[PDB]
DNA sequence: AAAAAAAAAAAAAAAAAAAAAAATTTTTTTTTTTTTTTTTTTTTTTT
């Protein structure tokens, strides 16, 4: 055999310390209830906050961060011992329990600019962008072999030396028997592991200006391989070490170093909100109690920081829950996604309902004219140039599937791009293709677009269509299409004044002392934790210096977000009186005499009005949680299709 | 463990004793006469059902799938054994290998001498004289993986998968056992090739240069060496599976003899076969261990759900005399109205005979361009006609542009080369090309549309490349606006040119408002006399007609001369047609007469080609 | 010891080099810890015994 | 019964064969990374 330890002090101190913190019985069993929720989901990965372990041990804490495989063995060691002794049979299944780290790393929380060698075997949480990736392979943990001459069947077994010594002994893969019998490998019988490569880039917006960017390459395992593609904006917790270079005989002492990650997390935004019993409780509470005026609610809450616009918020609120898409069983689709165009008088607030509407819709693109272009916008098509075939990269569109695109500037947008993206408003799919590959990529994201009118200032005395430089074909698919006026009211103005100043004289509690500057300079961001990938919550906002007084108040962002995270799931159905009122309505609506004299029609009306007359019906029957479309969600969407889809000429 | 001695009696024991009833409900021994068959040599392929195997065994079943190569290898090796017991008579000696296997059994028979004990090493192998070849189809259970799920905890198994061909390689022989032949002795050397490449022998390993301790040098040669048909496909997820904001993701499948030649790019495939690796060394890893490629090598291919490879009920349909109508009222039940355009659109599917006439080919493919305004239902209806037609590539203005269209050169991987691989045409090549904004589309796009009208055909004088494709598609484009815009460079080539235009009106406006809400409450049309024909009985029937070719009698010439005439007075004394209007008058009658599953078209069915194309006339109006 | 102007047109990714090695024997897995390393762009040739 | 001669025993030194021990970096390849270039294609400007 070999060399055996016996008596490791080291070792047993950390196992039992490692077992000690994940007993948590007594301690609120908060990383007892985490390992019974993983054995239930079936995981074999242990997420540990690393903030709770030095709060029990700061000594455990400092040993694991700063020796990281030996100490990352003892607490796997620990979390076996633990799953065992909650489930034998579950252990016995899983050979090794891994544990990654997660909390807030005082100084390992590095970028991979920061990441110098004196992080090497420590404990180093990397922010980045995924500039590329590889594909999954396996790597064989431990081969069995039958060779037909003898009918034996053996077993090898090959050890995890990715950032150890290893030697050709540990690294041959057998062919023969020792009387020189061939042998037959049993892929079903082996035990294979997923392994990835990627390479994690400093964020543009982080790195400093006009230098190049500097890079990492990051390990995946099972378990782990598949949790970003290019693109991703990603935290990789790993332990960073030098990569063995191959059996040389001289050696320039150049290492390679590389991030073996033990946890890997994307941008906490677009993670499923923690929803706890309360506050599910007090999501319905808000709607059965408010059901009647909830939507108008939600809508004049949206953003406390535009004045006026109710109609606009209110189909802002709509897009937000969207409607729902219908999947018919012969395959047609029909799109539960409404679009918004807002065009008007500059300084009209339209650039920052779309700001807000990135801020707080998750998978929010934002995006302007000429930033994007074509194969920028969609997706496109390029070659590997290394294997020689073609390779699909997701557009903004594709990257906001499901999600929301923040167009800025849209009259600037050249006219292939519209076009381009003509298909994706409607049918919310990519359609792209070259010689060697082609794919239909799912697009099914909300435009929300900003322009403004031709000739600058919107021309109160000239058609809508001539305002509008957009032609019919673009126009139709743009399911609402609200004109903002800069109206120079003596009242209204009056209002945005006092609005604006009462915003502008706001500060925030405690933060604030009265003569603060909060910006930062590049340093303390990785001082503290990153707040884009981090871990009580009330239901109407405090009365502040938003607003001076009233019986309305105001909703919460955080329960504003939960309630339509919540809301957008449900699918509610189309009743026969709420069908027969759009259908009516829509009748009226298309034939012109309904609408007055003087009065020029914002948009052509379309089967696509009344797909978008259906849709507000639903959003509105969401935002009540009604779950059924009822005769008030089919008023409101017609309220609101007249009053977007006409506007008085005046003269 | 298990003792495959074992497991090899048991596959033997399946494979002699089980029956099934599926000829025409007499009992049969439906691996016994595949069996005869292929012992025979009249067949190749020995699909084992698993479903079968479980319907007496799911012991074996779960450790086929869990192990699948080696009771692969233990199913051959049990019809091996098998086949001398099932023959019957002399094989004619079809093939050469054929000859090769007979030789060398017939030596080896006659150098027997049964008592002796030969090496392990001086034997036939195996696979050099099979001439038959084993393949699975997965057991029904088994609920279908997807490609991006398909992982390292899977190698091995027996898996399926379903997907879209985007890249297939060519049919080229991969050497299996490669043989060589000395140049002292007279005997022969195999060699079984598993590992991607293999180094030749160099030094002749037979007992008589053995002992002469003599050179023995041998040479590879391709003549005594046993090649199999071998494909390398590339199949891509479907779009309803993939993650949110992911990308598809492609899968390599390796298929192998009769499998080949079945599929082809842009097929709907359900491919079922063993997840295995392919050893990764040569390069420089930069992270220790054995890591390895991965494929799929492919054990059943069954095209699926666009492109699948009869009953009195289905013939009193057709000998319906509303059949026509019916089939066009099944074209996108949901689409209200338009019932004239659907018509249209399902003699495009139809399509008409083509014709030879001395030198020249006068396609039968029928054109159509749909015009109309906004929120007319033109992209739906494409989107349709692109679910419906087997071979059918709906491209959208620019995103499939260019090369998206016609043919380019990538670099190969089996061979290294540079291979010519199809646009959006060439992958509809004899279907449906679905062509939405065809206005919007590129000048270049736009003549090589052209092109494909006027010649079936793509010319290409490039750098790279230098090739006349063939691309015989039938066009549906969907363009939108002489009206406001009706450009003569389309009236010149769409056979049928339709404008849709939505003038408002409150009845047929209502009418569709209430079809279009019935459609959102209950994700269906709302139920008519006739329900419309499934997917499935739609590409059956419109297939069976395809192959009707009807004849245009010479009673008929005045008629359609005369109909020509006056559509040419008329169009002369209004505010266009030619000869290509008289074309597309002749192939609407043919596939009209054709969908009537007739041999002979009939003034009813010229009538009804008169009566679309001056539909489609006067929607100009 | 040289004193030289200059201006910096580029500037490679901070990469990791060697101050201390240690080898092991791959038969009798006895160590060699801690051998200096020349700093600089200077390589250094492993023992054959 | 003792002394003288013979022979044996014990012990040490030397030689031959056979198994063991010691010594033993340079040269070439080649892969990856970076840059260069030719053509195709796309965008912008002008009439
Ligand atoms: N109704 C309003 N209430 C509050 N602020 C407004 C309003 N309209 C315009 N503003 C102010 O105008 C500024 C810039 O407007 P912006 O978002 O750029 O509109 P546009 O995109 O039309 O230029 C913002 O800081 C915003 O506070
Ligand atoms: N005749 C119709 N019957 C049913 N639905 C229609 C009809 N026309 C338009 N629609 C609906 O309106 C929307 C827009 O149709 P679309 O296919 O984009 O028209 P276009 O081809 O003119 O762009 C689709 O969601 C479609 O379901
Ligand atoms: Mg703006
Ligand atoms: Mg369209
Ligand atoms: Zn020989
Ligand atoms: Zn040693």
């Amino acid at each position: 055999a070999g060399t055996v330890v016996l008596d490791d002090v080291e070792l047993r101190e950390a196992q039992r310390d490692y077992l000690d913190f994940l007993d948590d019985e007594e301690d609120q069993g908060i990383y007892q209830s985490k390992v019974r929720e993983l054995i239930s989901d079936n995981q074999y990965r242990l997420i540990v906050n690393v903030n709770d372990l030095r709060r029990k041990n700061e000594k455990r804490a400092n040993r694991l961060l700063n020796n990281a495989f030996e100490e990352l063995v003892a607490f796997q060691r620990a979390l076996k011992d633990f799953v065992a002794s909650i489930d034998a049979t579950y252990a016995k299944q899983y050979e090794e329990f891994y544990v990654g780290l997660e909390g807030s790393f005082g100084s390992k929380h590095v970028s991979p600019r920061t990441l110098t060698s004196c992080f090497l075997s420590c404990v180093v949480c990397v922010e980045g962008i995924v500039t590329k990736c590889s594909l999954v392979r396996p790597k064989v943990v431990r081969s069995v072999h039958y060779c037909p001459a003898t009918k034996k069947t053996i077993e090898r077994r090959y050890s995890d030396l990715t950032t150890l010594v290893a030697f050709p002994s540990s690294s041959v893969y057998p062919t023969k028997d020792e009387e020189n019998n061939p042998l037959e490998t049993e892929y079903g019988l082996s035990v294979y592991k997923d392994h990835q490569t990627i390479t994690i880039q400093e964020m543009p917006e982080k790195a400093p200006a006009g230098q190049l960017p500097r890079s990492v390459d990051v390990i995946l395992d099972d378990d782990l391989v598949d949790k970003a593609k290019p693109g991703d904006r990603v935290q990789v917790v790993g332990t960073y070490r030098c990569l063995p270079g191959k059996k040389g005989g001289y050696t320039s002492g150049t290492f390679r170093t590389v991030l073996i990650a033990c946890n890997v997390k994307q941008m906490s935004k677009d993670a499923q909100p923690s929803f706890s019993a309360e506050d599910i409780a007090k999501i319905k509470k808000f709607s059965k109690t408010r059901s009647k005026d909830i939507f108008d609610q939600l809508a004049k809450s949206l953003a406390p920081s535009i004045h006026g616009h109710d109609y606009v918020k209110k189909a802002i609120l709509c897009l937000l829950l969207g409607g729902v898409e219908r999947d018919l069983e012969n395959g047609s689709h029909i799109r539960g996604d409404i679009n918004i165009l807002l065009i008007g008088d500059p300084s009209v607030a339209k650039s920052q309902l779309l700001r807000y509407v990135l801020c707080t819709a998750p998978r929010a693109i934002p995006t302007t004219g000429r930033g994007s272009s074509g194969v920028g916008l969609t997706a496109a098509v390029t070659t590997d140039q290394e294997t020689g075939e073609r390779r699909l990269e997701a557009g903004a569109m594709v990257l906001a599937d499901r999600g929301v695109v923040c167009i800025d500037e849209f009259d600037k947008m050249s006219d292939m791009d519209r076009t381009a993206i003509h298909e994706v408003m409607e049918q919310g799919r990519v359609t792209i293709a070259k010689a060697g590959i082609h794919a239909r990529l799912n697009a099914r994201c909300s435009v929300l677009a900003a322009a403004n009118p031709v000739y600058g200032r919107y021309d109160q005395y000239k058609t809508p269509m001539e305002n509008i430089g957009l032609q019919d074909s673009l126009l139709s698919r743009f399911d609402l299409l609200f004109i903002m006026l800069d109206q120079m009211d003596p009242e209204q103005d009056r209002e945005i004044s006092d609005h604006v100043l009462r915003m502008h004289r706001y500060r925030a509690p405690g933060e604030q002392d009265g003569d603060a500057m909060p910006l930062g300079s590049a340093v303390d961001i990785l001082a503290t934790d990153d707040p884009n990938f981090s871990q009580i919550y009330e239901k109407h906002d405090n009365l502040l210096h938003g607003t001076k007084k009233k019986k309305e108040k105001m909703v919460s962002a955080a329960f504003m977000k939960k309630y339509i995270h919540v809301a957008k799931i449900i699918k509610p159905v189309l009743t026969q009186e709420s069908a027969t009122y759009i259908a009516e309505e829509y009748s009226r609506l298309r034939s012109q005499d309904s609408m007055s004299s003087d009065t020029a029609r914002t948009s052509p009306v379309t089967a696509r009005t009344l797909e978008t007359l259906i849709r507000l019906a639903t959003a509105h029957a969401k935002a009540r949680m009604s779950k059924t479309v009822d005769l008030q969600d089919a008023e409101e969407a017609v309220e609101l299709v007249q009053y977007a889809y006409f506007k008085k000429v005046l003269e | 463990l298990k003792d495959y001695a074992l497991e090899k009696e048991k596959v033997k024991k399946f494979l002699q004793e089980f029956y099934q009833d599926d000829e025409l409900g007499k009992k049969q021994f439906k691996y016994g006469n595949q069996l005869v068959r292929l012992a025979h040599r009249e067949q190749v392929a020995l699909y084992v059902d698993l479903d079968d195997v479980a319907e007496d065994d799911p012991e074996l079943v779960d450790s086929i799938c869990e192990n699948a190569r080696r009771y692969a290898k233990l199913f051959a090796d049990a019809v091996q054994e098998l086949l001398p017991q099932y023959k019957e008579r002399e094989v004619v000696n079809k093939d050469v290998l054929d000859v090769y296997i007979e030789h060398r059994l017939m030596m080896e028979q006659r150098s027997r001498d049964p008592g002796m004990v030969r090496s392990p090493q001086n034997q036939y192998p195996a696979e050099l004289m099979r001439r038959f070849e084993l393949y699975f189809q997965g057991p029904s259970s088994n609920k279908p993986r997807v490609i991006r799920e398909v992982r390292a905890d899977s190698v091995g198994k027996l898996v399926t998968v379903r997907g879209i061909v985007t890249r297939v390689s060519e049919v080229k022989p991969k050497m299996v056992v490669a043989t060589y032949t000395c140049d002292q002795c007279g005997a022969e050397t195999y060699q079984p090739i598993q590992s991607p490449t293999f180094m030749p022998l160099i030094m002749c390993p037979s007992q008589e240069c053995q002992t002469n301790r003599s050179g023995g040098r041998l040479y590879l040669q391709t003549r005594g060496s046993r090649f199999i048909k071998f494909q390398e496909m590339k199949m891509q997820e479907h779009s309803d599976q993939v993650p949110v904001g992911n990308i598809p993701r492609s899968i390599t499948v390796l298929v192998e003899g009769e499998n080949t030649r079945i599929a082809q790019p842009g097929d709907h495939v359900s491919v079922t076969g063993i997840f295995l690796p392919i050893l990764r060394t040569g390069f420089r890893q930069v992270v220790q261990g054995l890591l390895s490629e991965t494929y799929l090598e492919a054990h059943r291919i069954v095209k699926m759900n666009k492109s699948e490879d009869l009953t009195r009920e289905e013939l009193r349909q057709i000998a319906e005399e509303d059949f026509y109508e019916k089939l066009a009222a099944s074209i996108a039940p949901e689409i209200y109205g338009h019932e004239d355009v659907k018509k249209a659109l399902l003699l495009l599917l139809v399509g008409g005979v083509d014709q030879s006439p001395r030198g020249m080919k006068i396609r039968g493919n029928i054109n159509i361009c749909l015009m109309g305004d906004p929120g007319v239902a033109k992209s739906q209806l494409l989107s349709y006609i692109d679910r419906l037609a087997p071979r059918s590539q709906y491209t959208t203005g620019r995103g499939s542009s260019g090369v998206g269209l016609t043919a380019a050169v990538l670099r190969d991987s089996v061979s290294g080369e540079l291979t010519l691989e199809g646009g959006a045409l060439v992958l509809a090549d004899q279907g449906v090309c679905c062509i939405d904004e065809f206005d919007k589309m590129a000048e270049a796009d736009r003549t090589a549309i052209h092109e494909v009208m006027e010649q079936q055909t793509i010319s290409i004088a490039k750098a790279g490349i230098l090739t006349t494709l063939n691309a015989r598609c039938s066009i549906l484009a969907a363009a939108n606006p002489q009206n406001i815009q009706l450009p003569a460079a389309l009236l010149s080539r769409f056979d049928l040119l339709w404008l849709i235009q939505d003038r408002p009106d409150r009845d047929n406006d209502l009418r569709l408002a209430q079809h279009i809400t019935y459609v959102h409450q209950h994700s269906r049309q709302p139920p008519s006399q006739f329900e419309p024909l499934d997917m499935k009985l739609m590409r059956r029937y419109i297939a069976m007609c395809r192959e009707k070719q009807p004849m245009v009698p010479e009673s008929l010439a005045d008629y359609i001369t005369a109909a020509y005439v006056e559509m040419r007075r008329e169009a002369w004394a209004s505010k266009y047609t030619s000869a290509r209007t008289l074309l597309a008058i002749l192939r609407l009658s043919t596939a009209l007469a054709r969908l009537r599953m007739v041999d002979v078209v009939e003034k009813e069915d010229v009538n009804e080609a008169i009566r679309l194309m001056e539909m489609s006339k006067d929607s100009l109006l | 010891l040289v004193k030289i102007p200059g201006i910096i047109i580029a500037a490679s990714a901070v990469r990791a080099k060697a101050t201390r090695i240690s080898i092991q024997c791959r038969s009798c897995r006895n160590t060699l810890t801690n051998i200096a390393m020349r700093p600089g762009l200077e390589g250094y040739a492993l023992p054959r015994k």
